[PDB]
């Protein structure tokens, strides 16, 4: 009940 | 029995001694210590774990081992060393999660803290920190909690770069999401210990060696200058990310409106000066939006609002924001504080014992440069005397002492006074101006010394 | 020794109990200074029981303890009367303050509606002791909390009786503090709290009576415009105003 089991994303950094 | 335990302890001591003398050549002894730890005896398990902790801390390098005979065997040595260290940690979570046995768990916590204090920079620190914080995330204070928080606090203080602190802050934040931001008040105090935020003849050399020595010296000087600039930038970036994680946790705690609002306002007040100017103006909005222990919470909001406005140079940075709404909140909140009881027992802005903030908000209010004593302090002080009808005399003497040492020469505060505007609910007596009530009734009170306190006030 | 034995017998007994208490009081009045140690010892024993309860509360809230607290309050009131007659506060008279603190701590430790009658009895005893000694008592916060309690604030026969008892105690406290020059000022926080709680017939009547008393006190204070040096005029106005009702 305390498992740290914590995916794909994107980071908009360009104009 | 006892002879067998003594023999095993001697064997562990001999193996440990051989490791200290020749660590590289005796890696199999660590496996032997693990086999010795497998012995059913609890005391032998404790000694084997302690020897493993002592062995690991002695042989662990002071640098971070870069992953993949002079270089190859060293890599195999370091790769081999990492394998026992992983296995030793694997046993650590097994015994920690398995929670006579309490003593073993306390020892397990102890070696975990020792690894945290010493082997923080080493590999597998992410696992090491996660195991320790998992013990703290629980509702009740498990044994060794004081040791762990001290170790975490020490790392935050020593970590000038802030990379290790950033790792711990992220792990602590993850627990807060898991716990719905419901943890012990001591846990939030860890963020306050982040030092990053708080910072605000000669042997002969051949003709070839001299040119090598000169060439290396130039590199080191160039290395140092670039490292200093890179350290300044990385620390600045780490400080920004730490503020991002810390403030997002505090604001989430405020949204849930749990019992941890005390520590959240503590951190917000401490770290407000670190944040951007634009956020200062919007910081008081969240404080003033919680007005619909309710009196206690409103005391924190007004006190922290005073502290945020107390930041140096706000005159130059005319952000305004009209903290008068908090001023009237404090002006109205004194009556419910006088209504409800309070007990100091015996042996959150910055302290505890709610009466302490009130005088603390009053003294920072007094410390404000010419912001008061413009006939507004007297109106405030009148209800202060009215609220002084109860509470311990030392508290009563304290608030009366504030106006005693007050630089203002007004003397009608404890008697008929100018118009009591700003929510009223009191005798206005407009346009009176008479140097002529509460002390007369205060003389008759349970503790005899209140009488003489009233006498010393009228005589002074 | 005789007074201590009489007090021990009265405590063990607690008509006959009243006679024993009167005999102990008479023996206490015979040598107030000598009996001051006996009264202090009884107060210390009650404080020790309360301290043990805090560290339980049943011994403090027991019927025998309630009788012992009432007897101590009566002895303190008699000592206060003797202290006022002699012009100097006697040691037993000064011991009333520790008894009041003990009673307040017991009331706080037992705020249940079932134990509310014990709190009301303690409040009444404290009010009587305060009136006899002439020293004002901070029983307004306790009375306001009792009135605002869910049993009293929200409606049933026991709740109505408790509300009536609280109203009577509040009226007695207001009458006792009516003579004070700052009577309207000291009752302003209570009046505001009562008005907020109201915003039923008994509470409205009590609020109206308190407002009238505050208005009368304010008028008397306005008439008494003399400087603080002329405290005799304030005292004379205090004596003139009775408000025994």
């Amino acid at each position: 009940w305390n498992s740290d089991s914590d995916e794909n994303n994107v980071e908009i950094v360009t104009a | 029995v006892k002879q067998q335990i003594k023999n095993d302890k001697e064997a562990l001591g001999i193996q440990a001694q051989q490791l200290l003398e020749e660590p590289v050549e005796n890696l199999h002894l660590i496996r032997n210590i693990f086999e010795k730890f497998d012995s059913p005896y609890i005391t032998i398990k404790k000694l084997s774990l302690l020897t493993l902790l002592a062995v690991f801390r002695d042989i662990i390098p002071g640098y971070k081992i870069r992953p993949l005979k002079e270089v190859a065997q060293r890599w195999e040595y370091e790769q081999t060393l990492l394998k026992h260290y992983a296995k030793f940690l694997q046993t650590l979570e097994t015994i920690l999660k398995s929670f006579t046995q309490l003593s073993l768990y306390q020892v397990a916590v102890r070696c975990c803290t020792k690894l945290i204090e010493q082997a923080s920079h080493f590999n597998l620190s992410e696992k090491l920190f996660a195991l320790a914080v998992r013990q703290i995330s629980h509702k009740t204070k498990r044994p060794g909690f004081d040791g762990i928080i001290n170790s975490l606090k020490n790392i935050f203080e020593e970590d000038n770069l802030g990379k290790t602190s950033l790792k711990c802050v992220t792990i602590l934040s993850r627990m807060f999401k898991q716990r719905n931001y419901d943890v012990l008040p001591d846990v939030y105090d860890l963020f306050l210990s982040v030092n990053i935020l708080n910072d605000m003849d000669l042997p002969y050399l051949t003709k070839k060696a001299r040119k090598n020595y000169k060439e290396t010296k130039k590199i080191t000087q160039e290395m140092k200058e670039a490292d200093a600039v890179i350290t300044a930038q990385d620390k600045e970036k780490y400080q920004s990310e730490i503020l991002k994680i810390i403030f997002i946790t505090y604001f989430k705690t405020l949204q849930l409106k749990g019992k941890l609002i005390g520590n959240a306002l503590e951190g917000v007040a401490r770290l407000s000066h670190l944040l951007n100017i634009e956020f200062l103006g919007d910081l008081l909005q969240v404080l003033r939006e919680l007005v619909m222990q309710a009196t206690r919470e409103a005391l924190l909001t007004v006190s922290t609002a005073f502290e945020i406005a107390s930041a140096q140079g706000v005159g130059k940075l005319n952000l305004d924001l009209d903290l008068g709404l908090f001023v009237q909140r404090l002006y109205k909140i004194i009556f419910p504080f006088s209504l409800n009881p309070d007990a100091d027992l015996n042996k959150v802005v910055n302290a505890t014992t709610e009466m302490e903030m009130l005088l603390k908000c009053f003294q920072v209010f007094f410390f404000k440069s010419k912001n008061i004593s413009s006939s507004r302090l007297s109106s405030f002080s009148k209800r202060l005397a009215i609220a002084s009808m109860q509470l311990p005399e030392h508290s009563a003497s304290a608030d009366l002492a504030l106006l005693k040492k007050l630089l203002s020469r007004y003397s009608k505060l404890s008697r008929l006074l100018t118009s009591e505007e700003q929510i009223g609910d009191g005798i206005y007596n407009p346009f009176i101006e008479d140097p002529d009530y509460e002390p007369f009734l205060l003389k008759n009170h349970y503790s005899p010394a209140v009488s003489q306190s009233a006498k010393e006030l009228l005589k002074s | 020794f005789v007074l201590k034995e009489v007090y021990l017998g009265m405590a063990r007994q607690s008509d006959k109990i009243n006679f024993l208490k009167n005999s102990a009081v008479n023996l206490f009045l015979l040598d107030a200074e000598s009996c001051y140690l006996i009264g202090f010892r009884y107060i210390r024993q009650l404080a020790i029981t309360l301290r043990n309860t805090i560290h339980s509360r049943k011994p403090v809230q027991s019927w025998s303890y309630v009788h012992s607290l009432d007897f101590w309050a009566r002895l303190l009131s008699q000592a206060a009367w003797l202290s006022r007659e002699k012009g100097v506060a006697s040691e037993l008279q000064s011991l009333v303050y520790p008894l009041v603190q003990i009673a307040l701590g017991v009331i706080m430790s037992s705020p249940s509606s079932q134990l509310f009658p014990m709190r009301f009895h303690i409040i009444r005893s404290l009010i009587y002791l305060s009136r006899h000694t002439g020293v004002f008592i901070p029983l307004a916060p306790s009375l306001f909390e009792v009135l605002d309690s869910s049993y009293v604030s929200r409606k049933k026969v026991y709740q109505d009786g408790l509300i009536d008892q609280l109203l009577e105690l509040l009226s007695e406290y207001y009458v006792l503090y009516a003579t004070d020059i700052s009577f309207p000022e000291l009752v302003i926080p209570a009046i505001v709290r009562s008005k907020r709680f109201a915003k039923n017939r008994g509470l409205l009547t009590l609020v109206n009576r308190l407002e009238q008393q505050s208005k009368f006190m304010t008028e008397k204070r306005n008439q008494q415009k003399f400087a603080p040096i002329d405290s005799d005029s304030v005292e004379q106005f205090a004596q003139t105003i009775d408000w025994q009702q």
